[PDB]
């Protein structure tokens, strides 16, 4: 009955935010997001089923992740428009939709629940933002059109909807292509990448911290209802980290060379896909997710249209704590002890190694050390002369929001039998 | 096809329009409002269109001034074909008792004239009486005083061009 | 058609056919009724002339209009010009046939209706939106811009209205439980008149019709007085005779429906011969109609969007959700009897202080 | 349940109708005068320029529909409920209420900001 | 089964429109008719499976009309102020 | 938009051109042009006698003619300096405000049909018509009459003036607030 | 059923060529609505008949009513201006296009299914329980992405 809490706040603040000054509507948009997280700890071993609606293990840890990032986004955003918070949390009730449940259309209902709104949030109007908007919405529509036909192949295939139905050969073989492919369009892996590097670069950063945390999670945490077979699994890792690190390369730009690392991350967290852990999985985007959002918090501390890679330089200087933790983040993110990013990375290694795929695995690892160019690239870019860059130093909110979100990172690098001991059941 | 060569059917059709006939005003000055009387009492007319597309009869009602005549012209031309110009009162019929730079001595310069009627204003019911000729016009059933029977359309009578 | 017969295929077409020529002969002889109707209530006369009593005008009139020459714009888009008012009559002749005259056997062995279907409304409601589609489509295949923002004007009124029809129609579905046109009527023979159960969804409904060319609104528009209705007023001979007839018929339609579902049209307590009755409800409203055609002003449609989507369409959707509350918890249909009439009280004696 | 048959008279019905009006056509067209000149093939209003130009037209339509659109959708969904209503219960029409209740909420968002606009 | 080969064979024309036309809305339409494919093929199979293909397809309609008017919107916003759509017209963010 | 309201149509009564500059359902500003009608008395007028301009003087506002028709008269006697009797200035008073009912009957009838529906165009007719008859009565003309005189007025009121003027002042007051 | 049948999905192919080949939108939107007619039809004869009206109703009536009203707003009936067409595309188009019906063919290949089930025409009367039922969350997950979609909308547009 987090649920509850979402319908609850999203309906009521619609109409609230006309007789309330926009802050009070954050204030409000705020505490309904946190108090939702509330309900997910006070569940923590309680799942809970009522429709095609399901809440378990990993609904419970995915939207864990998904309110937390929800959370760190609206803090940042000031502006005196009500619906740019009340957009935000519709996408998040319709991101908590996505990962539970095994209904196929509900699944689609909760896609475009979720989808839609992001489109809208797309817009500091600022004329790459439009262009970042439109891709966006065509691309994203046309997922719609592939994950629908491929419900309805399902349904085809076999007399459900519901997925985990028994299945068929080569029809039910390609149904379950067609679910694949929205379901990974949302999480940016290749070749289905594209709009990756366009929409990071163009929306407002904020809103991108919003979209490559929570947006990610989610998408992950349905992937995994899926029953997707070895060979395609195979592909799709190879195709993500290559084309992924090999054209973060060539990133001359912060967001764009994050949406690209961002292609080949998804490519590492689809290797626990092959035995589907999800404690693993679950391990593994709490490691990224604190690092990712803490990432993009610091590149809104920049600039909310654009960062380049130099901007990043001397932040040390600047600011030692942010300087610290956006290095952090990057190591995290390249997946090096002793950090979380290293056992979450580890543990889909883990379970794609337990699932006996090899070759992949060895391409995936070795273009995750491609990886580290740019990851230094920036995480000790850190350390440079600083150059004429614009810098406005957040409140207190930013400041203990990343500088806790680091610290949270190692912890668990170090301490993963705290959190690990239940990422299963809850105990 | 413009209501021709059948004795049954054209004087069929013939009284079809002329009972039919479909005044477009087109109003100018007192003479109009002397028209706006013809509403009233009217009975085979005044029912509009008004858009001119939708109807036979062109009601030139008032002073045509110079400056206004390219206009009446278009309005005319962008009437639908079996059409038909009633000129009303002195000042469309002849230049009337404003002899001068500012108006049209004949509307029959600018559209084909079908009736004519005299007066300033014209009583209603002489442009009754015009509509009757016009109605029995179209029947074919009018003369001039040489001796001829007139055409039931004039402006089928001019060149277009 | 749980309870009622199909007559063969042949048959239904005659039927058709003989139902669209006598909505020809009727559009025509009710445009005299109106001109003479007005002519009394503004205290003048009608047209006697080309009579006898004047009924041989349409005849003259029709004659005027072919033979008048069809006037096709360059500047129009060729092949939309054409189609546009082809369109417009198809889908306003069409679904008249639903609505039942009298009881099965009685159209001398066979059908008083034409075609009766399972799902009835909804034939309605599909076939009204077609029309508004040969309007605003007509707007933009004159390619004058000038009838094109009147078509506009006009179809974004005549849409919300139109959605203002559904949730009209939604409160009397649930009392019957039928799609069925003539299960609705039989329900009001048992029951009765179903305006008794049913009134302010009756309003809404009536009022739902003002927008569909009924005059009240206006702002329609016709081309009259206005930034013009669009449609008509690029088009000569026979094709804008074609667009007149639509929107009438849909009048009539109209004025055929309200007693039709509302009211018991034919079905009436007493006497019950099949034909008649429904031509006297016919004829009812729409002499009321006539009057509402004279004797009332325009709404500009800023006032109609205001009056439709803000006041008659959320009121429709409450009354729903009542009668939804009442038939869903089956009590008994007295409390809508009750409701309705109380809520007729209210929405009357306010006008009077 | 109503039989296939009927249906099938409706395709008549409009076979009909389609037919008597195209027949209503080809009388308009064949019988006429005719005579295309630069003049009446032109819009309207003697020297003409009514629609003249103007850059597109207001929103004010596009709302209207988009709307229209959402709140049919409505019905849509409201008909399946109106037909069984009494045999879905007490909880049929609690659900049928939180569907409406809504969409209504989107209504009086809409509303409160209005489209004058 | 027919359907179902033809509701296939709608989608593949979709894709013909999405990837060929030039203007944004006419892609929108495309993948439209894309859906609707999607819809008949759940109708058939829902003839087969016994009718919630049927349902879904409806709540499919709804989601496409909630998409729709979102979509259209975009559209509107990017070129309302703008001339002429083609999408070819952004080209501004690049690799 | 700049939309351009006709010289005749679409309904803009009276033969005037407007440029309405307007985007939307509002409107921005209104560029009017005149000159339709432009006749030139104020030329012709110098090629006619005081007296026959008393033909082209009720011509120009034809609603309220008689108007045109006292200030004409007024400004000429004033200037050749000509004593007009009473009983024609009385005359005078009731034909100026007798053709100020018909003009301002004129005036609602268009008004209430313009935007707005059309019945009570006739009523205003009606009463119109008995004013009309009026004038016609006692100058021979519906309107444009030539009647007022430099001196005074053309000839005097037939017997069957008087009633009648009553019959209309009987019936107005009621009829007056029946529009009202 | 064949007779007529055969008609019916050559009129709904043929309709979809035109919506997507026709460079003039309103034809191509007015083809997509002839297409929605006859699918509509044919949800009728599959036993689905509802789900047909509601097409027609929906989608017909609003939706692409609404798409129309959005090209005549915008005029763009004329798509093709200002290229990039980048010819050596179309038939690479016209080739992708090829293979996404080849697939699905191939998995619809060899493929008997039961297509008898005594559905009793898809009338809203038996489809009602499954819609405040087994699909209410569904439903009310719907109703709730329609609210998000007008408020987003709404905010898309908003001028200020
Ligand atoms: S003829 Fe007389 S009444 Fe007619 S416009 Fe001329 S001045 Fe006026």
């Amino acid at each position: 009955m987090t649920l509850a809490i979402l319908a609850v706040f999203s309906v009521a603040l619609t109409l609230l935010g006309f007789v309330l000054p926009p802050q009070g509507v954050k204030r409000a948009t705020l505490l309904g997001l946190a108090l939702a997280l509330a309900s997910l700890l006070l569940t923590w071993g309680k799942p809970f089923a009522f429709g095609p609606y399901a809440v378990d293990g990993v609904s419970q840890v995915f939207t864990l992740l998904a309110l937390l990032g929800a959370l760190w986004t609206v803090g940042l955003v000031r502006s005196g428009r009500f619906e740019f918070y009340l957009l935000v949390l519709y996408a998040a009730l319709g991101m908590h939709l996505l990962a539970s449940t095994r209904h196929l259309l509900l699944m689609l209902v909760a896609l475009e629940a979720l989808s839609l709104p992001l489109y809208a949030l797309a817009t500091w109007r600022r004329g790459q933002g439009l262009e970042a908007a439109l891709k966006y919405f065509l691309l994203g529509a046309l997922a719609a059109a592939f994950f629908l036909y491929g419900a309805a192949l399902f349904y085809g295939a076999t007399g459900s909807l519901v997925l985990g139905a028994p299945g068929e050969g080569p029809l039910y073989a390609l149904a379950l292509g067609l679910l694949l492919v929205g379901l990974g369009f949302k999480a940016a892996l290749a070749p289905f990448h594209f709009w990756t590097p366009d929409v990071y670069q163009g929306s407002p950063t904020p809103v991108v911290l919003f979209m490559a945390t929570s947006v990610k999670a989610a998408a992950f945490a349905a992937l995994l209802r899926v029953a997707a077979p070895p060979e395609a699994l195979a592909l799709l890792v190879a195709l993500s980290v290559v084309v992924g690190n090999l054209a973060a390369l060539a990133q001359k730009e912060a967001k764009r060379l994050l949406a690209y690392s961002s292609i080949a991350h998804a490519g590492y967290m689809a290797l626990a896909l092959y035995t589907g852990n999800a404690q693993a999985l679950g391990f593994y985007l709490l490691t990224y997710v604190l690092a990712t959002g803490l990432a993009f918090a610091v590149l809104s501390q920049i600039s909310p249209d654009r960062v380049p890679l130099e901007a990043l330089r001397g932040l040390y200087r600047k600011d030692p704590l942010l300087g610290l933790a956006f290095l952090v983040a990057m190591l995290s993110l390249l997946g090096l002890p002793p950090l979380a990013g290293f056992w979450g990375k580890y543990l889909a290694f883990a379970e794609a190694a337990r699932a006996g795929a090899w070759g992949v695995l060895v391409l995936a690892l070795v273009t995750s050390a491609v990886s580290a160019y740019y990851y230094l690239g920036l995480g000790l870019a850190v350390f440079a002369r600083p150059e004429e860059t614009p810098f406005r130093p957040g409140p207190p909110w930013a400041r203990a929001a990343v500088v806790a979100a680091g610290v949270l990172l190692l912890a668990l690098g170090l301490l993963p039998g705290l959190v690990l001991p239940a990422l299963a059941a809850g105990g | 096809r413009e209501g021709i060569l059948f004795t049954t059917l054209e004087k069929l059709v013939a009284w079809g329009r002329s009972n039919s006939l479909w005044p477009a005003t087109f109003g100018l000055a007192c003479c109009a409002i002397e028209m706006m009387a013809s509403t009233d009492a009217r009975n085979d007319l005044a029912r509009f269109g008004a858009s001119p597309r939708q109807a036979d009869v062109m009601i030139v009602a008032g002073r045509l001034s110079k400056k206004m005549a390219p206009v009446m012209r278009r309005v005319w031309e962008q009437m639908p074909d079996p059409k038909w110009v009633i000129s009303m009162g002195a000042c469309a019929s002849s230049g009337g008792m404003f002899n001068n730079y500012a108006i049209v001595q004949n509307v029959d310069s600018v559209v084909p004239v079908d009736v004519y009627v005299p007066g300033c204003p014209p009583r209603p019911e002489a442009l009754i009486y015009a509509v009757m000729q016009l109605q029995k016009k179209v029947r074919g059933q009018a003369y001039n005083e040489r001796g001829e029977r007139l055409p039931p359309v004039a402006a089928w009578k001019r060149t277009r061009g | 058609t749980w309870s009622y017969p199909v007559d063969p295929y042949w048959m239904v077409a005659l039927k058709a056919l003989l139902v669209v020529v006598g909505l020809l002969t009727a559009f025509a002889f009710m445009t005299l009724i109106e001109r003479r109707l007005l002519a009394r209530f503004q205290v003048r006369m009608g047209p006697n002339r080309v009579g006898p009593f004047g009924l041989l005008q349409p005849l003259a009139d029709a004659i005027k209009s072919i033979f008048k020459e069809d006037i096709v714009v360059a500047q129009a888009d060729r092949f939309l010009f054409v189609l546009a008012p082809l369109i417009s009559v198809v889908f306003a002749l069409l679904a008249f046939g639903l609505i039942p005259f009298g009881p099965p056997g009685s159209f001398f062995g066979y059908q008083p209706w034409v075609i009766n279907l399972d799902l009835g409304i909804l034939y309605l409601f599909a076939v009204s939106e077609l029309a508004v589609y040969g309007i605003f489509l007509s707007g933009w295949a004159s390619g004058s811009k000038y009838s094109l923002l009147g078509s506009l004007r006009s179809s974004a009124s005549l849409i919300s209205y139109e959605l203002g029809l559904g949730l009209a129609l939604l409160a009397p579905v649930l009392l019957v439980g039928s799609l069925n046109l003539n299960d609705i009527v039989n329900w009001q023979k048992e029951h009765g008149w179903l305006f008794l159960y049913a009134f302010p969804a009756f309003l809404v409904y009536l009022i739902a019709s003002m927008a569909e060319a009924a005059r009240t609104p206006f702002d329609l528009p016709e081309a009259e007085q206005e930034l013009v209705g669009g449609y008509h007023t690029e088009y000569s001979s026979i094709k804008w005779a074609l667009f007149q007839m639509a929107e009438y018929i849909h009048f009539i339609t109209a004025s055929a429906l309200i007693p039709t579902l509302f009211l018991g049209g034919w079905t009436m307590p007493v006497l019950e011969v099949p034909y008649l009755w429904m031509f006297l409800k016919i004829a009812f409203f729409l002499f009321f109609f006539i009057w509402i055609r004279a004797t009332w002003f325009r709404l500009r449609y800023d006032q109609l969007l205001r009056f439709g989507w803000g006041f008659l369409f959320p009121l429709a959707l409450l009354w729903f959700l009542v009668t939804a509350l009442v038939v869903a918890l089956d009590l008994p249909r007295t409390y809508l009897l009750y409701l309705s009439a109380l809520s007729f009280l209210v929405l009357l004696g306010a006008v009077l202080y | 349940m109503a039989p296939i048959q009927e249906y099938v008279g409706t395709l008549i019905y409009v076979g009909v109708a389609l037919f008597i009006g195209v027949a209503a056509l080809l009388v308009g067209a064949l019988l006429g005068p005719k005579k295309p000149g630069r003049a009446k093939l032109m819009p309207y209003e003697s020297g003409n320029d009514p629609a003249g130009e103007v850059k597109r037209f207001p929103v004010h339509f596009y709302v209207v529909a988009m709307l229209f659109i959402l709140f049919d959708v409505e019905v849509a969904f409201l008909w399946p409920y109106a037909v069984s209503a009494g045999g879905l219960g007490l909880y049929g029409f609690l659900g049928v209420l939180a569907f409406t209740l809504l969409l209504f909420v989107g209504f009086l968002y809409e509303w409160w900001k209005g489209v004058m606009r | 089964m027919s359907y179902l080969l033809t509701s296939a064979l709608l989608f593949a024309l979709g894709v013909y429109g999405v990837l060929t036309r030039r203007t944004a809305i006419l892609v929108f339409l495309s993948i439209e008719l894309m859906l609707n494919a999607a819809n008949l093929s759940l109708v058939g199979f829902a003839r087969a499976y016994g009718l919630d293909g049927q349902v879904a397809a409806l709540m499919v309609i709804a989601v496409a009309a909630a998409e729709v008017a979102v979509g259209l919107g975009l559209i509107v916003a990017i070129f309302r102020h703008r001339e002429s759509t083609a999408v070819d017209d952004l080209s501004e963010l690049r690799g | 938009m700049t939309l351009n309201v006709g010289p005749q149509h679409p309904s803009t009564h009276g033969v005037l051109r407007l440029m309405v500059t307007l985007s939307g359902e509002e409107v921005l500003e209104v560029v009017p042009h005149i000159g339709y009608l432009h006749t030139g008395f104020e030329k012709t007028m110098e090629h006619r006698t005081y007296l026959q301009n008393i033909t082209y003087t009720p011509r120009m506002d034809y609603l309220h003619s008689f108007a045109h028709d006292l200030a004409y008269a007024l400004a000429v006697e004033k200037l050749l300096g000509a004593v007009v009797p009473p009983r024609a200035e009385t005359i005078r008073v009731i034909l100026n405000e007798l053709s100020r009912l018909a003009s301002h009957l004129v005036f609602l009838g268009t008004g209430l049909l313009d935007l707005g529906a059309l019945t009570p165009f006739f009523y205003a007719f009606r009463e119109r018509e008995t004013i009309l008859d009026l004038f016609e009565w006692v100058t021979g003309q519906r309107f444009h009459h030539n009647y007022i005189r430099i001196g005074g007025v053309k000839e005097d009121l037939p017997e069957e003036f008087v009633p009648e003027l009553k019959k209309l002042l009987e019936v107005l007051p009621h009829r007056i607030d029946e529009y009202e | 059923m064949s007779l007529l049948e055969g008609l019916a999905l050559f009129l709904l192919l043929l309709s979809g060529v035109l919506v997507v080949t026709l460079r003039n939108a309103i034809h191509a939107a007015l083809a997509l609505i002839l297409n929605f007619l006859v699918l509509a039809g044919v949800y009728v004869a599959l036993d689905a008949r509802f789900l047909g009206f509601i097409q027609v109703i929906v989608y017909a009536g609003a939706i692409v009513v609404l798409f129309l009203f959005v090209i005549m707003l915008l005029f763009a009936a004329q798509g093709e201006i200002g290229f990039d067409p980048l010819v050596r595309s179309r038939p690479l188009a016209a080739l992708l296009a090829l293979g996404v019906a080849g697939i699905l063919a191939a998995g619809l290949w060899g493929l008997d299914l039961a297509f008898t089930q005594d559905l009793k025409g898809g009338l809203p009367q038996a489809l009602g329980p499954l819609l405040y039922g087994d699909w209410l969350f569904v439903l009310l997950a719907v109703g709730f992405l329609l609210m998000a979609a007008t408020v987003v909308a709404v905010a898309l547009v908003e001028p200020g």
